[PDB]
Order: structure tokens, then sequence, then C-alpha cells
């Protein structure tokens, strides 16, 4: 697998690339700026700037931005999490000169038209009025909240409607001018790109860029008119950099009622490790029990075969050139923002093959057993057991 | 005194039990109260909020 080569410019912006023989490329800008860096007076600034970032910059007033990035034939995407913001474009590699330039203006000298500002306010607000339809997102945004209380991590990426209505260009300008610093930025490229050409384009454009504690808790939004119930139970994830994350991923691969997914969400030295399941009310209790059993099961039933199993499924999850440019870029941007380097797949394979059953049950015992859980329920959740009961697996 | 002693040949025996009982209850009542207040704190801190849509 070709190595990911990283350079660093005057601004501090990093320029990471991973050349591949695929023909198109996914060039993106990551920024270490999310809802964790907001201070409850600008709780929707990143989301609302993510809406305003494609509505024209001085150089591209009006629909120019979308038009050109449309004409070139590229797909323009952006997303925001609690810790990272990404503005990425997938286009024909021959379009690199075009691409970099457009992206530059997106992350700098973006001209928020107050006309649009008002418009987006409405968009965000109205969607939020309906964002309630995404029960799963709801469950996952209180889980974050209930656990990370009194901590920036709690505030959702979207932010409270209140703030959405009460936001102004200057505030946005601040978030933009405060959390868009060049040392906290990665220009990541994946696919048919040359690293020297991308470094020269980053020098030509973009060379101008200038606590958290886990709280055991439970939030039971009871609404009996909903047909199905969604319940998430989590404990404190190790973090992004913690080595044991890998032995925890294998544990998730061992676990894999209904829609019983498993998650290991990682933030800067914290996270949520757990399971989300949707079930008819009458079975919620049973399901809860099962999940708990499985976790302690890892603590007691790490059959080597299953250990291997989990390792293998993890082995087939690692992202690679095969997965495509975007998947890879995305990994390059997150790796330079979180680890400070791109971890190659050989190092991931070494960290997977060093995992055995004994260290898996050791790492699991440290995190699942005797760890107050964070419970978030939504729907007909009367038969969902209360905390004393949940924390008390007793088996 | 003798008559009393005979009427309750166990007067002394008992009072020693009663002393051990008072010491054991003085040890055990606040500890069981603390457990109960642990397992009942959860609810006693529960905050309810009504959020009609």
């Amino acid at each position: 697998v070709p190595e990911t080569q990283v350079s660093i410019l005057d601004n501090g912006l990093r320029v990471a690339s991973e050349q591949s023989s695929h023909a198109t490329c996914t060039v993106g800008v990551w920024i270490d700026a999310g809802s964790r860096y907001e201070t409850e007076k600008n709780n929707g600034a990143g989301y609302f700037l993510e809406h305003l970032a494609f509505k024209g910059t001085k150089n591209r007033p009006g629909n120019a931005l979308e038009k050109e990035v449309e004409s070139i034939g590229a797909h323009l995407n952006a997303y925001s999490t609690r810790e990272h913001t990404a503005y990425l474009i997938k286009a024909l590699s021959k379009d690199l000169p075009k691409v970099v330039e457009l992206l530059a203006d997106i992350v700098q000298n973006s001209s928020l038209e107050d006309s649009q500002i008002e418009k987006e306010r409405d968009v965000i607000l109205r969607e939020m009025q309906e964002n309630d339809a995404s029960m799963q997102n709801v469950v996952f945004d209180y889980l974050h909240a209930t656990a990370f209380q009194g901590t920036p991590l709690a505030q959702a990426v979207e932010g409270p409607s209140e703030n959405v209505r009460r936001l102004s260009r200057t505030d946005l300008t601040d978030y933009l001018n405060r959390h868009y610093k060049a040392p906290r930025m990665v220009l990541a490229a994946a696919g048919g790109v040359e690293h020297q050409q991308l470094l020269d384009l980053a020098q030509k454009h973009l060379s101008s860029v200038s606590p958290c504690r886990f709280t055991g808790s439970e939030i039971r939004h009871r609404d009996d008119a909903l047909p199905l119930a969604h319940v998430a139970i989590a404990v404190e994830g190790p973090g992004w950099a913690n080595p044991d994350n890998v032995t925890l991923q294998v544990a998730n691969a061992i676990i894999g009622c209904q829609s019983f997914q498993t998650f290991n969400i990682s933030y800067s030295d914290t996270g949520l490790l757990g399971a989300h399941f949707v079930c008819d009310a009458m079975s919620i209790d049973d399901m809860v029990f099962f999940l708990q059993g499985q976790w302690m099961r890892l603590c007691t039933s790490a059959t080597e075969s299953e250990v291997t199993r989990g390792k293998n499924i993890l082995r087939n999850a690692l992202v690679s050139h095969l997965d495509g440019t975007t998947p890879v870029c995305e990994d390059i941007g997150r790796s330079l923002l979180t680890y400070g380097r791109r971890i190659p797949l050989a190092e991931w394979e070494s960290r997977i093959q060093e995992v055995d059953a004994q260290m898996l049950r050791d790492i699991c015992s440290k995190y699942f057993y005797d760890q107050c859980p964070a419970v978030a329920g939504y729907g007909p959740i009367e038969q969902l057991p209360d905390y004393n009961r949940i924390r008390s697996g007793m088996f | 005194t003798f008559l009393r002693w005979a009427s309750e040949p166990e007067h002394d025996h008992r009072k020693r039990m009663g002393l051990k009982m008072l010491l054991m209850m003085g040890l055990l009542l606040p500890l069981t109260y603390a457990m109960k207040r642990h397992k009942w704190s959860v609810l006693k801190s529960r905050k309810l909020a009504y959020r009609p849509p």
C-alpha cells in the first residue's frame, strides 16, 4: 500500500495525500472545530457556517460556487461532528487546479450573505423542527448529553433552536476567524493526485490561512404513541489515541432483539462505547439483559475462535484504496487531525494480530464491569428497567 | 436481691446481650440507612420535565 506523505506549510496547514491509481480524487479540508469548541452562546455556529459555506464567496458570488463545482462535474460535500468539520470535493483529478482554488475560498474569505444567513436560519430551524423524526439521532444526542454533562461535548452539533434564531454575521465571523486557524487544518487528497503538485497548489492557494468527564446518567423521553423504542447504553470510551481502542473494536466485532448495533465513538481522550437497539416495548427489558450478558460474556467467553472471528471482521473493515478516494481522504483528514499522522494498514494489522483473548477480557473487564452506564431511551420505554436495575447486572 | 436473682436467673445474662444489641444496632442502622439512601438517591434526584411538542 502506498504511504501517506505529509508536508507542512507556512501557515501550519498540513497537506496530506495518498496517491492511488483510481482516476478521480477526493480533496478535502478538515478543521479541528466542532460543537466541543463552542461555549453555549454560539452553539450552532459551525452548523450554520456549514450551511452558509456554499452560498457564495466574494470570488464566487451567488450560485457561482455551486455552479463551477457543478460544471467541473464534481460532488461538493460537507459535514460537521462534535470535534471535526470537513469540506470535501470529489472531482476529476485533472481538475485539481480548479478544485483546490474553490475549496480555498470555502474555508477562507467566504462571504456570508446576510440574505442567505436569514435563509439558512430558516432552513436549519425548520429541518430541526423535523429532525425529531430521526429517532436514532435523538437517542444519540441525549446519550452524548446525559453522559457528558456540564461539558462542551454535550452541546449538539446542531445547537439549540434558540441559538439558531439568535445568530448574526459577526458571531459567525468570530467562529470562522477563531476556529479556522491554519495549524488546525489538514488538506487531504486521495486518489489520482501527485503530492508535489498538491503541495504547490497549497502554497499558491490556502497559504493565507491565519474539560470532559463522563457522568453516569439516564434520560427517559417517554412518548407512548411511537411504535418502536430506541435505547442506547454506553460507558466511557478510552479515547482516540488510547491503544486499547483496538482491543475494544474486536470486542464490538464479537457482539456485532432488534437492530442491535454497537458503537465506539471516540473524542479527544474520551468517548462512548456501547450498544443501541430498537425494540417493541414489551421486549426492551429482555434485550437489555441480553446485551449486558454479552458484555460480561466477553469477560468470560472469549473463545479463541471468536477472538479470531472478531479480529477478522475488524480486518475487513479497515479502509483502503479499494474503498475509494473519499473513504480514504476522510481517513487521511481524521488521522492527521486526531493522531497527528496517518496510521498505515500494516500497523493496524499488527495491532489486530497482537490482540488475544486474555488481553481482550482484561480490557473489557476494565470498561464494562462496574462502570455506571449512560442510558437514553425514547418511545414506549416503561418496561425499560431503571438505573439501579440496569447497572446491577448481578451476573 | 436474691429473690430477684432467682426470679430471673438470667437478668445479668440478658443485659449483656442487650448491650451487644445496642452496639450492633448503632453500627448497623446508619449503614443500612446509607445503603437505602444510595439506592434511593437515584430517584430522589430524578428531574422530570414536561415537553409537549
